């Protein structure tokens, strides 16, 4: 099947289009779950074809970055340390380590938070928890026509997960703490209503983070 | 429960009102300084004008 995907990835016009199948995660899963020599080699071949045949720079960056959102580069270093006798493994590992060696710098920004929002993977992650991010960047919640605010608002509107809800309330609390105009922006977006409703959420972690956000929103 | 949080919106609204009234008092009071200064300037100008007219 990954040989079928490697063959599909021979054309630049196919690599531009194949993105909508969400194929990099399933190859990255097998790349962790299956160290078999053939399987390793044909994933490296498929990943090399996707990235290298992407003549569109956005598509090249997107394949390198999707592999880095799957953290493929660390597994390629594990596979570089693993014993393999084949140059068609070794040289395609080193190729992808170099190209994903670009997009690792893009992801390992504060944008690991941007990707956690974009993917909906809200958690008590180090970049959610650390003050430095908000202290240096909180205003950026307004970027791409308020995209990160719109995500947090939608998650506070329709998420089922009390961690996501409480994380988002914490994110709103630090957003207002580190960007004062952010209070006005949440008040203009009406996002406060979600936080004020989640004061009576069924989870004490949500209720606590909702109250804490109401404190950081209304109290100096 | 939630009604107390609406009472915090009402307290926030009263705070914004109190701040706005104090700011509007300050904006008017700062302009009153110009208006009273101009009256006291003219009072002095007319006094030196009278003293000069008397000297002449």
């Amino acid at each position: 099947m990954i040989f079928s995907i490697w063959l599909l990835a021979f054309s630049p016009q196919m690599c531009e289009h194949l993105r909508r199948y969400n194929i990099i995660p399933v190859l990255s899963d097998i790349l962790q779950e299956s160290v078999k020599e053939k399987v390793t080699r044909i994933i490296l071949a498929a990943f090399r074809n996707f990235l290298e045949k992407s003549t569109e720079r956005e598509t090249r960056q997107e394949y390198a970055l999707a592999m880095i959102q799957c953290k493929v580069l660390k597994q390629l270093e594990n596979l570089e340390q693993q014993k393999y006798d084949d140059e068609d493994i070794s040289e395609d590992i080193k190729f992808l380590l170099e190209k994903l060696g670009e997009s690792v710098q893009d992801l390992s920004s504060f944008d690991e938070y941007s990707s956690e929002l974009k993917s909906g993977r809200l958690e008590w992650s180090p970049v959610h928890k650390s003050e430095k991010f908000w202290r240096e960047n909180a205003v950026r919640l307004n970027e791409k026509n308020y995209e990160l605010l719109k995500i947090l608002t939608k998650l506070l509107e329709v998420s089922d997960d009390p961690q996501v809800l409480a994380v988002a309330a914490h994110d709103v609390g630090e957003y207002v703490r580190h960007y004062p105009r952010g209070k006005r922006v949440i008040e203009q977006l009406g996002g406060k209503q979600l936080v004020m409703n989640h004061m009576h959420h069924e989870d004490q972690q949500v209720r606590y983070n909702a109250l804490l956000a109401v404190q950081k929103l209304m109290v100096h | 429960q939630s009604q107390g949080i609406q009472q915090l919106l009402q307290a926030e609204k009263r705070a914004a009102e109190k701040v706005s009234e104090a700011r509007k008092r300050k904006n008017r009071r700062l302009k009153q300084a110009k208006e009273e200064a101009q009256a006291e300037i003219e009072q002095y100008r007319l006094q030196r004008e009278k003293e000069f007219k008397a000297k002449e």
